[PDB]
C-alpha cells in the first residue's frame, strides 16, 4: 500500500478547488446564473482538475517503483489506470450518458465513497454490456466480409502491369526539411514498385521489390514526395490477382505464395480488432444527430 | 359423436391405435380420474385391476400404450441450437 | 462433381424419385412396434 | 450474546438497524400465499402497531375472486367459502429420500345453491396437494430443491412518454395504459398534428370516435375539453357525428367483415375493457392509477371506467400543451409529467407467493371453464359439489409451474453463499416478463432509484447483464410489489430513532442524507456540509437543517454477497461485480476457517441460510455425536437434532455438517448447534486464508496464475469431498424383464469380485474408471451369429441365455469410494415409474485435492488457474523460515484496479500477529482505542465492514505495531513488506516482497470435470456427425471461424480430414480406423453426411438438385 | 507406449473464439502430469488466451498430408508475426 | 531432437515453395509407409527410407529428412 | 415492366417449364432422416415432419373420399383449402398466418426451417461439425518448454 | 482513397494498426459491378447489376457484332448486397438469405461450378487454395537415380 502514493498536493488542490466550488454555488443560489451554464463550467473546471492532480501524480513518482516500473516499460497497465488509482478518478459518466457535475474526489487507494461508489456502477455496468454487444457484432461483421471476400486467391505470380496507386511517401514538411509519412507502415510497406524511381538519372530503388524502413529512408532522403506504388486495386489478372500487385505477405514477411487465401487473411484482419475498438460517442451534448 | 370420435381414434395420435384400445383407455383413464376425486389420491393399480375386471398386467399395459410422443425439436433452454434430438445417439 | 444443378421439379421428377405412394397416415404399429405397410415409414 | 463467535470489528459508527431476516423474501410471501398461522399473526401485529397490510390471505382471496356463477338461466351458484390445510402425509426427509413432492392437501368448502329449488349443498371438496414451501425457503418437488425467484415486471398502470422524430422536427407524446391481465391500450398525440388511440394497435382510428362510442356527447367534449388546439383540431375535423355512427364505425374497423351491430359493438366495448373477468386490473393497478391521475379514493379493485379514461386523455392533452401542473380531473392538484419505465418505483416484483397465486388462477379459469361446460350439458337435481367440479387442470397448472419453468430454478448448493442469493436473485426475464431479446441498455443499466432496492455490483456479467439483480441488504417489500428500504427520520436537523421505510416513489420527494456523515455528541449534525441526494439522482449538497431522512447504514446500497467483500470501496466496480459473483462458486473444503479478515455480516450470511443447524427452544445439550445432538429445553421436552453426514447436493459437492457445541453447554433460542457446509462456528467460510507474497516467479504465475506450496496437499487444506450418484433402472421391456444378477457373462472373475450376491457394488469398496458398479444384463437381442463366431461358439461354449452386458459402469476418468447404494423394487411397497421392475442409484464420495488447472480465486475478482504445486522447500521464505503459501502476480492488481486486496493482504497480516496499542497518543490509535480494536491477541479474526473499514493509518500504524513473533523483532516492515529468501537458490531477494495472509477461495470449476477426450464414440442420429458433451463421450466442435482459420493458412488437406474423415462419413470413419489399426496409409476421403442429407430434404422440397461429374449426372 | 507414439506427431490447440489466422497452431505434444494443457507464454497473446480459466481444445491430425501441413504450415515457431500488419506477435510483455 | 530439426528455410530454398514442400513431403510420406505396410511383397514402385531409420520413426520425420539431404526430386506431370 | 420481364427470361432462356409452378405429388423425406426414435421408459421422440405429412395424408384421403361420393363444393372447396394449407404448413410452417403449433408450445418444424437460419443445415452441420480425435482440456503455464 | 482513409481513421483513433491492402482487398470486391443503361443494343435488360467482367466480354461482344456498346456507371453496393449477388448459390444458401437465393436459383436453374472455398467446403472436396491448387497437386515423387545407387 506504500508503493502506491497519493500525491501531497492532491488534497491542497482538491481544497482549493472545492472553495472555488462553493463560491460558484452559492453564486448560483441567488439565481445570477442557470442551472446548465452552471453544470458545464463545473465540468469544464472539474476536467481541469483531474488533468491538473494526474500532472501532480506523473511527478511525484520516482523510476524505482514496482507499479511505475510496469507501466512505462510498456509491461502491462496505463497511465489513466494509475491516474485513478492513485490520483483521484475523475468525471465519471451518469446514466444515458451524460456527467454528473460532482467528480469523484477520492482514489482507489483512498477509496471511495458510497455515492461514488454508485455512480461508478453507472459506468461499469454500461461497459460490460457494451462490449458484450460490441463483440457480438464484430463476429457478424467478420462473417459478412470473410464471406463477401472469399473466392479471392493469389492464383498468378505476376502481372504485364506498370500500372499502380500514387500514394503519398513524405509529407507535413516543414521549412527546410523533409518529414516521412506518420502511417507509411500500414499505407506503402509491404508492397511493391510498379516501376522505378529516379530523380537524379540514377535509379533508386528496383522496380518490384517489398519496401522497408532503409528504402523509404533513401527515397525520402533523396527528396521524393509520392511513390507509384503495386497495389491490388489496380491489378489486371485474367485469374484472381497476382502475388507482385498483392505484395509481400505480412505474416510470413516474404512475397505471398500462389494460393494463398488473401481475402479470408483480410477479413479477419479487419474484423479482429472490433471487439478490441472500444468506443462509443461520450456525450451527445444535448442535441441529436450533430 | 360417432364419426368425430372415429376420427379421433383413428388419426390424432402419431402411432394409430385401433378404436377398441382407443375406447379401452379412455375409459381406463376417465374411471382412474373418478376413483382420483373420489378417495383423494391417486388409485394403486391393483384396486384399478378389481374395478376394471381386468388382470393387473393388462392395466399396467394398457398405461403402457396410453403415450405421446415427444418432439425431436424440443429446445432444452436457454440455447437454442442445441437440441433434443442431438443429445441421443 | 463439375457442377451442381438446381431446378423446378416436375410431377415426373418426383414420381421418378419415389419407390412408391404413401397411402396412409400410418407410421408404426403399436403392439409389434414395426411399422406399417403401403404407409408412412414403409419398409 | 454468545450467538456469534469473537470478532474484532474496525467500524467507526454505530448500527442503528440490524440488518431483517435475509430468507424473509420467501417465507414471508409463501406465508401470505397459505395464510397460515403465522400471516395472520404477523397481519394482527401490523394492525395493532399501525402498519398498512392486506387482511386477506393469497389463497381465500383467489377462491373469492370467483364468484358464484350464473348459467344462462341465472339458476345456480357455488361458492368457495373456506379453505383449510392438512399436515403432510410424507416428512421432508421422506421426500427428499424417496422422490416424492413436499406438499399438503387443500381442501374448501364449497357450497351448491338452487335458486329455483330452494336447495343448498355444502360440501367439502379436495382441491389438490398444494406444494409447500421449507423454513429454508425451498421447494422440494420430485425429491429435488428448487427455489421461485422473484421477478422483475413493470407495474399496471398509464404511462406518458415523449419522443423525438427527425421526420417531423417536433416533440411526439404518448400514453398507455397496461393492466395486470386484459388488453392494452395507447394514445399518441400529434403524429401528424393529429391525436389517436390504439386500440390493440389494429387499424387506424382517431380519439374522438372513441369519446363519442361513450357515453359522453360532442356538446360536452366541445365544452369541457376545448381549451386545446390539437383536439380542436380532430373534433372539428372529424366527419362523422352521433354515437351511434362511431360505434359501427369503431366496430367496422376493429372487426372487418361483418356489419356493424348496435348490441355487438356494446357487448365488445363492454368485454373488451369493462369486463370484471377478462380486465382484472390489480389492487396495485389500480392504485397506480389513481395516485398518478389523481382519481382522489376510488374503487379499491375494478376495471377501468370511462372517467379514467377521460383523465387519462386531459393528462395527455394537459402534458402535450406544456404545463407541468394542474387540478387532477376529480382529484386535487398535481404534477403532470412524463415518466420513465426504467425507474425502479414503476418496476414491481412479483414474489413466490403472486406467482403461485397467478398459475393456480390460471388452473382455476381452465376449470371454471371445464364446469360451465359441464353444466351447459347437465340436468338440475343430479349435480353434486364431488362431481361438476374437476381438479385436473389445477393440480396440472401447479405441476407444470413448479417444473419446466423459467422461474422454478433447480437451487444451487455450492455453499450457503450461492443458496442466499438465489433465494435473493430478482429475474426480469420469465413468461409475461422482458426476455433477453427484448432488452436493451436502458432497462439494464443502474437506475439512481436502485439505491437500497437493489444491488449495482453483484450480477450475473454472461448475456444478461443486470436483466438479474441480487436485492439489497436491507430491502423490504411492499404488498403491492414494490421495493422498500429504511431511512432515520430526520426533524429539526437531528437524527431520531425512527424508521420509515420507504419506496421509491416517496424517496425522489424528499432530500436524503448519507450514513457517513458525521455526527456530534448529541444526535444533530456536527458539519453544516453533508453530502445528500434528491430527485433524480442529484448529488448536491445542502447546509443546516433541511435533510428529513438519513441512511440506515452504508452496507445499503450492496447486497449479501458483495458485503462479504472486504474493502470493497478501494476495489473497481467491475471486479467488485466478478468477484461476488464468483463466491459463489466456492466448494465447501474438508474443515472450514472462517475469514481471518472479512466483513462481519458473516455471521448473519451463515446464520439466516437454513442449512446450520439453529435451537428451536433454549435449553442444555444433553448428548452430542457426529449424527445427532439430543437437548434437554428448560420446560422439559426432549429434542434431537439430525445433521446430514457426506450427503450430496445439487451441484455434486457433500454437505456434511461439523459439531461445535459440547457436552452440557447452556443453549439460547436461535444458537448455532452444529456447522453447515463451508462454514465454522456458524460463521460463513468459502475458502482458506493462505500466506501470500506479490512477486513474479519463473513464469508459473504468468497472466495471474497461481503457485503454491504443497503444504496445502499435504495438510489438507485446499481439498474437498464431492459425491456423485449415478443410478440406473431394470426394465420389463418387450422382450423380457431386465435382471439386476451377479451372473454377467463374457467377463472375468476379478471383474465380479466386489459385487454382492444380487449384483450390487458393496459400500466402502474403491472404485475406478470401466469397473463394474451393479450387474444388470438385457433378456436377448435378434441374434445372427456369424460361422466363425458360431465355430468359437463350439469351441468355448456360451450361456443359454444369450443376454447382453448393459451393467452400469463408471465413466471415464473417475475414482470413488461407494458410500451408498439405494435400491427400490415394484415387488416391495416402493413406488416406482410405470414400466420399470427395480431401481439402484450409486453414489461414489471421492477426496480431490488441489492440483494443476484447479481454480483458485479471492474476493476482490482476482482469479486463476494453478500452474504448479511447488514443494515447500521451493517457496520463498521469511526470516523465520515460514514459507509462503501462494505466490502472486503482481502485475495483475495495478491494471485491475483492485488495490483493495492488497489492503486485506495487510491487515490479514495484522490479524494474523496481534497488535499492542495503548497510551500511543495518536490520532489512529485514539479510535481503534475507542472502538475497542486495541489489544488484539494474535491469530483472531478482525472485521471491516464493507464501507466503514480500517483506514490507512490505522492500518500502516498497526504494522509498525505488531507484536514480535520470536527473538524480540517483528518481521514485516512499516512499509507492508518483508525481506523475503529464496527457496531454490537460497540467496535473499534484492527488494522487500509485500507479505500477508489472503483468504483464498476454491471455484468449482475443477479440472476433473473441465478435462474430456475423444477418439471414437457415440455418433449423432439424423446426422452421422459425433454428438457433443463431457458425459457422452462427444467431440469437440471444429465452426466456421476454424475453417476460416485453416483456409487462411491454406491447409486443404487438413481442412477436409476434419470435415470429412474425422466425422460425417459413415464409411470413411471405419476404413481408416483399420487404416491407423494396421498402419497403412490413411483411404481417401469420400463425400459428407450432411451434404446428402442436404440434398435429400432440397429434394424433397420440389427442387431437382443433382450433382453432375464431368461427363454426365454422377 | 505413449510417450513413445506422440513424439514427431503434432496436434493443433485451438482456443474458442480464433478472431484471427494464429488461432489455431500446431505443437509438439509432450506427456505432463496433471489434467491441464501445458501451453508455452510466449504463444498465449497470439491465442488471446488468459490464465484466469480457459479451456483449450486440441484437435489431432490423422495423415500424413494432415501432419504435413501442421508441421510446416502451423508450426507455432513459424508464426512470429501477426498477418494484420506484419507486428511481431508471439513476444507476450507481462513478466517477460 | 524434434519436429524443428529439419530446418524449415533450407527445405524452402530447395523448393521455392512452401504448398509445394508439404504436399512433396506428403507424397514421400506415404511411399515410405506403404513400404513399410508391403509385408514383404517386395512392389518396385515403392523405395524405402534413403536415410538412416531408428527402430521406430514417423515416416513424415524420414521424408522430410530425405527433402532437407537433396537427394531427392520431383518434377510436376 | 422491368422486373416481371427478367423473371418470364427465367422461364424462356433455361428449359425448365413452369409446371412446377403448382404441384401434383408430395415428395417425402426418407425416413431415417424424420426419425421415430425409441426412448427409454418406454417414450418415443418423433420429427415434425412425420406430424405434417400424416396431415398432409390425412387431408388427401380425405379430399379422396369427398371426391368418391357425392358431396357439395363448399365441402369439397372447403377441404381442398385444408389439403392446399397442409401442403404449404409442410414446406413453410408459418409463412401464412399462425403456424400450426402442435402440442401448444412452439411452432412445428418444417422442411425449410432446417435450411434457414443458424439451426438450419448449412451453418450448423455443414461448416461447423464436431470432430473425432479431438479434446479440450483448460490450460496452464509451463515456462520449461 | 476515401473508403480507405476513413476506416483507417475510424481503426487509428484507437491504436490499431491494420495494412492497407486488407481494406482494398474488400473495397475491390466493393466495386466489382455496374449499373448499365441504354442498353438496348447489348440484348439485356437495362438498370441492373451485371459484373465487369461479363459487361467488359458483352462490350466486345457488343463492337464485334458492330453495334454501338451500352452505356454503364459503377455501382458502389454493400458487402452484405455483394455476398448474396454471386454466381455460385450454394454460397449465396450458406450465407444470410437462405430460402429467397434457392428459390431463385430454382427459377434461373443457375448451376454453379464448384470454384470458390463454402461451396467446397459444404461438398467435402479440397478448396481451391493453398495446398489444394491443381498446381500443387500434379506432381510426381520419386528418388533420384544416385540415392538408388548408394543404397
Ligand atoms: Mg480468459
Ligand atoms: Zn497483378
Amino acid at each position: 500500500i506504500s508503493d502506491i502514493v497519493v500525491p501531497d498536493a492532491k488534497k491542497e488542490i482538491v481544497k482549493g478547488y472545492e472553495g472555488q466550488d462553493e463560491k460558484v454555488q452559492k453564486q448560483y443560489e441567488r439565481g445570477l446564473i442557470t442551472k446548465e451554464e452552471r453544470t458545464q463550467e463545473l465540468i469544464a473546471i472539474w476536467t481541469k482538475a483531474t488533468n491538473e492532480v494526474a500532472e501532480a501524480m506523473n511527478d511525484n513518482f520516482p523510476k524505482t517503483n514496482p507499479v511505475s516500473m510496469m507501466v512505462n516499460s510498456g509491461a502491462r497497465g496505463n497511465m489513466m489506470q494509475m491516474r485513478q488509482i492513485a490520483g483521484m478518478r475523475g468525471l465519471v459518466s451518469n446514466a444515458k450518458n451524460e456527467t454528473i457535475p460532482r467528480p469523484i474526489k477520492a482514489s482507489f487507494r483512498e477509496g471511495l465513497s458510497v455515492l461514488e461508489y454508485f455512480i461508478s456502477t453507472h459506468g461499469a455496468r454500461k461497459g460490460l454490456a457494451d462490449t458484450a454487444l460490441r463483440t457480438a457484432d464484430s463476429g457478424y461483421l467478420t462473417r459478412r466480409l470473410v464471406d463477401v471476400s472469399q473466392d479471392v486467391i493469389i492464383r498468378e505470380e505476376d502481372c504485364g502491369t506498370e500500372r499502380g496507386l500514387k500514394l503519398p511517401i513524405a509529407t507535413r514538411d516543414a521549412d527546410g526539411t523533409l518529414r516521412k509519412a506518420e502511417d507509411v507502415e500500414t499505407s506503402v510497406y509491404a508492397r511493391m514498385l510498379a516501376e522505378d524511381v529516379v530523380i537524379d538519372g540514377k535509379v533508386i530503388a528496383p522496380a518490384n521489390v517489398d519496401l522497408g524502413d532503409v528504402l523509404i529512408d533513401a527515397l525520402v532522403a533523396h527528396g521524393v514526395e509520392e511513390v507509384k506504388t503495386r497495389s491490388i486495386l489496380t491489378c489486371e489478372s485474367q485469374v484472381g490477382t497476382c502475388a507482385m500487385c498483392y505484395g509481400r505477405s505480412l505474416a510470413t514477411g516474404k512475397l505471398v505464395d500462389i494460393g494463398e487465401a488473401v481475402g479470408i487473411i483480410a477479413a479477419q484482419s479487419i474484423g479482429e480488432p472490433g471487439t478490441q475498438l472500444t468506443m462509443r460517442t461520450f456525450h451527445t451534448g444535448g442535441v441529436a444527430g450533430d | 359423436r360417432q364419426a368425430i370420435t372415429r376420427a379421433m381414434a383413428d388419426q390424432a395420435r402419431t402411432i394409430r391405435i385401433p378404436v377398441h384400445m382407443v375406447e379401452v383407455i379412455n375409459k381406463l383413464a376417465r374411471v382412474q380420474r373418478q376413483m382420483l376425486q373420489d378417495l383423494g389420491r391417486e388409485p394403486t393399480p391393483e384396486e384399478l385391476a378389481k374395478e376394471l375386471d381386468m388382470t393387473p398386467e393388462k392395466v399396467i399395459e394398457v398405461q403402457k400404450y396410453g403415450r405421446e410422443p415427444i418432439s425431436l425439436h424440443t429446445p432444452l433452454g436457454e440455447d437454442g441450437d442445441s437440441e433434443f434430438g442431438d443429445l441421443i445417439e | 462433381f463439375d457442377e451442381l444443378r438446381i431446378g423446378l421439379a416436375t410431377a415426373d421428377d418426383i414420381r421418378q424419385w419415389s419407390h412408391g405412394e404413401v397411402k396412409k397416415p400410418e407410421t408404426i404399429n403399436y403392439r409389434t412396434l414395426k411399422p406399417e405397410k403401403d404407409g408412412l415409414f414403409c419398409e | 450474546a454468545s450467538t456469534a463467535p469473537l470478532r474484532i470489528s474496525f467500524a467507526k459508527i454505530k448500527e442503528p438497524l440490524e440488518v431483517p431476516n435475509l430468507l424473509a423474501l420467501q417465507t414471508e410471501s409463501f406465508d401470505w400465499l397459505l395464510g397460515n398461522d403465522a400471516w395472520k399473526a404477523r397481519v394482527e401485529s401490523a394492525l395493532e402497531s399501525g402498519q398498512d397490510v392486506p387482511t386477506k390471505s393469497g389463497l381465500e382471496e383467489i377462491f373469492e375472486e370467483i364468484s358464484p356463477i350464473e348459467d344462462f338461466s341465472g339458476s345456480m351458484s357455488l361458492t368457495f367459502r373456506d379453505h383449510r390445510f392438512e399436515p403432510p402425509k410424507n416428512s421432508i426427509d421422506e421426500c427428499k429420500d424417496r422422490d416424492f413432492t413436499y406438499a399438503a392437501p387443500l381442501f374448501v368448502t364449497a357450497e351448491f345453491t338452487n335458486n329455483e329449488t330452494g336447495e343448498i349443498k355444502s360440501q367439502t371438496v379436495f382441491m389438490g396437494d398444494f406444494p409447500l414451501m421449507t423454513n429454508k425457503g425451498t421447494f422440494v418437488i420430485n425429491g429435488t430443491e428448487r427455489v421461485v425467484v422473484s421477478q422483475l415486471v413493470r407495474s399496471p398502470g398509464v404511462y406518458f412518454d415523449s419522443s423525438i422524430d427527425k421526420t417531423s422536427d417536433k416533440d411526439i407524446f404518448s400514453a398507455k395504459i397496461i393492466p395486470s391481465r386484459g388488453a392494452w391500450l395507447e394514445m399518441e398525440i400529434d403524429k401528424r398534428d393529429m391525436v389517436g388511440v390504439r386500440i390493440d394497435r389494429k387499424r387506424k382510428q382517431s380519439v374522438t370516435v372513441l369519446l363519442k362510442a361513450l357515453g359522453w356527447t360532442t356538446e360536452q367534449i366541445l365544452e369541457e375539453f376545448g381549451e386545446y388546439e390539437s383536439m380542436r383540431a380532430t373534433l372539428e375535423k372529424d366527419h362523422t357525428q352521433g354515437q351511434d355512427d362511431a360505434l359501427l364505425d369503431i366496430y367496422r374497423k376493429l372487426r372487418p367483415g361483418e356489419p356493424p351491430t348496435r348490441e355487438a359493438a356494446q357487448t365488445l366495448l363492454e368485454n373488451l375493457y369493462f369486463n370484471p373477468k377478462r380486465y382484472d386490473l390489480a389492487k396495485v393497478g389500480r392504485y397506480k392509477v389513481n395516485k398518478k391521475l389523481g382519481a382522489d379514493e376510488p374503487l379499491d379493485a375494478g376495471v377501468l371506467t370511462t372517467d379514467d379514461v377521460i383523465a387519462t386523455i386531459k393528462y395527455l392533452v394537459k402534458l402535450h400543451a406544456g404545463e407541468t401542473e394542474t387540478v387532477g380531473e376529480s382529484g386535487r392538484e398535481i404534477v403532470v409529467e412524463t415518466d420513465d419505465i426504467d425507474h425502479f418505483g414503476n418496476r414491481r416484483i412479483r414474489n413466490v407467493g403472486e406467482l403461485i397465486q397467478n398459475q393456480v388462477r390460471t388452473g382455476l379459469a381452465r376449470m371454471e371453464r371445464v364446469v360451465r361446460e359441464r353444466m351447459t350439458t347437465q340436468d338440475v337435481e343430479a349435480i353434486t359439489p364431488q362431481t361438476l367440479i374437476n381438479i385436473r387442470p389445477v393440480v396440472a397448472s401447479i405441476k407444470e409451474f413448479f417444473g419446466t419453468s423459467q422461474l422454478s430454478q433447480f437451487m444451487d448448493q455450492n455453499n450457503p453463499l450461492s443458496g442466499l442469493t438465489h433465494k435473493r436473485r430478482l429475474n426480469a426475464l420469465g413468461p409475461g416478463g422482458l426476455s433477453r431479446e427484448r432488452a436493451g441498455f436502458e432497462v439494464r443499466d443502474v437506475h439512481p432509484s436502485h439505491y437500497g432496492r437493489m444491488c449495482p455490483i453483484e450480477t450475473p456479467e454472461g448475456p444478461n447483464i443486470g436483466l438479474i439483480g441480487s436485492l439489497a441488504s436491507y430491502g423490504r417489500i411492499n404488498p403491492f410489489g414494490f421495493i422498500e428500504t429504511p431511512y432515520r427520520k430526520v426533524v429539526e436537523g437531528q437524527v431520531t430513532d425512527d424508521v420509515d421505510y420507504l419506496t421509491a416513489d416517496e424517496e425522489d420527494r424528499f432530500v436524503i442524507a448519507q450514513a457517513n456523515a458525521a455526527l456530534g455528541d448529541d444526535m444533530r449534525f456536527a458539519e453544516a456540509r453533508v453530502l445528500v441526494r434528491r430527485r433524480g439522482g442529484e448529488v448536491d449538497y445542502v447546509p443546516g437543517d433541511d435533510v428529513d431522512y438519513m441512511d440506515v447504514s452504508p452496507r445499503q446500497m450492496v447486497s449479501v454477497a458483495t458485503a462479504m467483500i472486504p474493502f470493497l470501496e478501494h476495489d473497481d466496480a467491475n471486479r467488485a461485480l466478478m468477484g461476488a459473483n464468483m463466491m459463489r462458486q466456492a466448494v465447501p473444503l474438508i474443515k472450514s476457517e472462517s475469514p481471518l479478515v472479512g466483513t462481519g455480516m458473516e455471521y448473519r450470511s451463515a446464520a439466516d441460510a437454513g442449512d446450520v443447524v439453529k435451537a428451536e427452544k433454549a435449553g442444555v445439550v444433553q448428548e452430542v455425536s457426529a449424527d445427532y445432538i439430543t437437548t434437554t429445553n428448560d420446560d422439559g421436552t426432549y429434542i434431537t437434532y439430525r445433521l446430514a453426514k457426506f450427503s450430496r447436493s445439487n451441484q455434486g459437492t457433500s454437505v456434511n455438517q461439523k459439531v461445535i457445541v459440547a457436552e452440557g453447554d447452556r443453549i439460547i433460542e436461535g444458537q448455532v448447534l452444529a456447522d453447515g457446509p463451508a462454514t465454522e462456528n456458524g460463521e460463513m467460510a468459502l475458502g482458506k486464508n493462505l500466506l501470500v507474497a506479490f512477486m513474479p516467479w519463473e513464469g508459473h504465475n504468468y497472466e495471474d496464475a497461481i503457485i503454491l506450496s504443497q503444504r496445502l496437499v499435504q495438510d489438507d487444506v485446499l481439498s474437498s469431498i464431492h459425491i456423485e450418484e449415478h443410478e440406473v433402472d431394470a426394465r420389463d421391456t418387450k422382450l423380457g424383464p431386465e435382471e439386476i444378477t451377479r451372473d454377467i457373462p463374457n467377463v472375468s472373475e476379478e471383474v465380479l469380485a466386489d459385487l454382492d450376491e444380487r449384483g450390487i457394488i458393496r459400500i466402502g469398496a474403491e472404485v475406478v474408471a470401466g469397473d463394474i458398479l451393479v450387474g444388470k444384463v438385457t433378456p436377448k437381442g435378434e441374434t445372427e451369429l456369424t460361422p466363425e463366431e458360431r465355430l468359437l461358439r463350439a469351441i468355448f461354449g456360451e450361456k443359454a441365455r444369450e443376454v447382453r452386458d448393459t451393467s452400469l459402469k463408471v465413466p471415464h476418468g473417475e475414482i470413488g469410494k461407494v458410500i451408498g447404494v439405494r435400491v427400490f423394487d415394484r415387488e416391495e411397497g416402493d413406488e416406482l415409474p410405470p414400466g420399470v421392475n427395480q431401481l439402484v442409484r450409486v453414489y461414489v464420495a471421492q477426496k480431490r485435492k488441489i492440483t494443476d488447472g484447479d481454480k483458485l480465486a479471492g474476493r476482490h475478482g482476482n482469479k486463476g488457474v494453478i500452474s504448479k504445486i511447488n514443494p515447500i522447500e521451493d517457496m520463498p521464505f521469511l526470516e523465520d523460515g515460514t514459507p509462503v503459501d501462494i505466490i502472486l502476480n503482481p502485475l495483475a492488481v495495478p491494471s485491475r484496479m483492485n488495490p483493495g486486496q492488497v489492503l486485506e493482504i495487510h491487515l490479514g497480516w495484522l490479524a494474523s500477529r496481534g497488535w499492542d496499542v495503548s497510551g500511543l497518543a495518536e490520532e489512529w490509535a485514539q479510535r481503534l482505542q475507542v472502538i475497542g480494536a486495541d489489544k488484539v491477541e494474535p491469530g483472531t479474526n478482525v472485521a471491516t465492514p464493507v464501507f466503514d473499514g480500517a483506514r490507512e493509518d490505522e492500518l500502516a500504524g498497526l504494522l509498525q505495531h505488531t507484536i514480535p513473533n520470536r527473538d524480540g523483532e517483528r518481521m514485516v516492515l512499516p512499509s507492508g513488506k518483508a525481506r523475503l529468501f529464496d527457496g531454490r537458490s537460497g540467496e535473499p531477494f534484492p527488494e522487500p516482497i509485500s507479505v500477508g495472509y489472503m483468504y483464498i477461495l476454491k471455484l468449482h470449476h475443477l479440472v476433473d470435470d473441465k478435462l474430456h477426450a475423444r477418439s471414437t464414440g457415440p455418433y449423432s442420429m439424423i446426422t452421422q456427425q459425433p454428438l457433443g458433451g463431457k458425459a457422452q463421450f462427444g467431440g469437440q466442435r471444429f465452426g466456421e471461424m476454424e475453417v476460416w482459420a485453416l483456409e487462411a493458412y491454406g491447409a486443404a488437406y487438413a481442412l477436409q480430414e476434419l470435415l470429412t474423415i474425422k466425422s460425417d462419413d459413415v464409411t470413411g470413419r471405419v476404413k481408416v480406423y483399420e487404416a491407423i489399426v494396421k498402419g497403412e496409409n490413411i483411404p481417401e476421403p469420400g463425400i459428407p453426411e450432411s451434404f446428402k442429407v442436404l440434398i435429400k430434404e432440397m429434394q424433397s422440397l420440389c427442387l431437382n438438385v443433382e450433382v453432375l461429374s464431368s461427363d454426365g449426372m454422377s | 507406449v505413449l510417450e513413445e507414439v506422440i513424439a514427431e506427431h503434432p496436434v493443433l490447440l485451438n482456443r474458442a473464439p480464433t478472431l484471427h489466422r494464429l488461432g489455431i497452431q500446431a505443437f509438439e505434444p509432450q506427456l505432463v502430469e496433471g489434467k491441464a494443457i501445458q501451453i508455452h507464454p510466449l504463444v498465449c497473446t497470439a491465442f488471446n488466451a488468459d490464465f484466469d480459466g480457459d479451456q483449450m481444445a486440441v484437435h489431432l491430425p490423422l495423415s500424413a498430408e494432415a501432419q504435413a501441413e501442421a508441421r510446416i504450415l502451423m508450426l507455432s515457431s513459424n508464426n512470429i508475426l501477426k498477418p494484420a500488419d506484419g507486428r511481431p506477435v508471439t513476444m507476450p510483455t507481462q513478466d517477460m | 531432437e524434434g519436429i524443428i530439426n529439419p530446418p524449415i528455410d533450407e527445405l524452402l530454398e530447395a523448393t521455392d515453395s512452401k504448398y509445394s514442400l508439404v504436399i512433396y513431403a506428403a507424397k514421400r510420406a506415404r511411399q515410405i509407409n506403404a513400404y513399410y505396410s508391403q509385408l514383404g511383397e517386395g512392389l518396385l514402385e515403392y523405395v524405402g527410407p534413403l536415410v538412416d531409420t531408428h527402430v521406430h520413426e514417423k515416416p513424415l520425420s524420414i521424408a522430410l529428412r530425405e527433402i532437407n539431404a537433396g537427394l531427392l526430386t520431383s518434377e510436376a506431370i | 415492366a422491368l422486373k416481371r420481364l427478367k423473371v418470364v427470361s427465367a422461364f424462356l432462356q433455361t428449359s425448365n417449364s413452369p409446371k412446377g409452378m403448382v404441384l401434383d405429388c408430395v415428395p417425402v423425406i426418407p425416413p431415417d432422416l424424420r426419425p421415430m426414435v425409441q426412448l427409454d421408459g418406454g417414450r418415443f421422440a418423433t420429427s415434425d415432419l412425420n406430424d405434417l405429412y400424416r396431415r398432409v395424408i390425412n387431408r388427401n384421403n380425405r379430399l379422396k373420399r369427398l371426391l368418391d361420393l357425392g358431396a357439395p363444393e363448399i365441402i369439397v372447396n372447403n377441404e381442398k383449402r385444408m389439403l392446399q394449407e397442409a401442403v404449404d404448413a409442410l414446406f413453410d410452417n408459418g409463412r401464412r398466418g399462425r403456424p400450426v403449433t402442435g402440442p401448444g408450445n412452439r411452432p412445428l418444424k418444417s422442411l425449410s426451417d432446417m435450411l434457414k437460419g443458424k439451426q438450419g443445415r448449412f451453418r450448423q452441420n455443414l461448416l461447423g461439425k464436431r470432430v473425432d480425435y479431438s479434446a479440450r482440456s483448460v490450460i496452464v503455464v509451463g515456462p520449461q518448454l | 482513397v476515401h473508403l480507405v482513409g476513413e476506416v483507417q481513421k475510424v481503426y487509428n483513433s484507437q491504436g490499431v494498426s491494420i495494412h492497407d491492402k486488407h481494406i482494398e482487398i474488400i473495397i475491390r470486391q466493393m466495386l466489382r459491378r455496374v449499373t448499365i443503361i441504354e442498353s438496348g443494343d447489348a440484348e439485356l435488360l437495362p438498370g441492373e447489376l451485371v459484373e465487369r467482367t461479363k459487361f467488359e466480354t458483352e462490350n466486345r461482344r457488343v463492337v464485334q457484332e458492330g453495334g454501338h456498346p451500352a452505356s454503364g456507371r459503377p455501382q458502389l453496393m454493400g458487402i452484405t448486397k455483394a455476398s448474396l449477388a454471386t454466381e455460385s448459390w450454394l454460397s449465396a444458401a450458406s450465407f444470410q438469405e437462405t430460402t429467397r437465393v434457392l428459390t431463385d436459383a430454382a427459377i434461373n436453374a443457375k448451376s454453379d461450378s464448384l470454384i470458390g472455398l463454402k461451396e467446397n467446403v459444404i461438398i467435402g472436396k479440397l478448396i481451391p487454395a493453398g495446398t489444394g491448387l491443381s498446381r500443387y497437386r500434379n506432381i510426381r515423387v520419386e528418388p533420384t537415380e544416385e540415392a538408388k545407387a548408394a543404397m
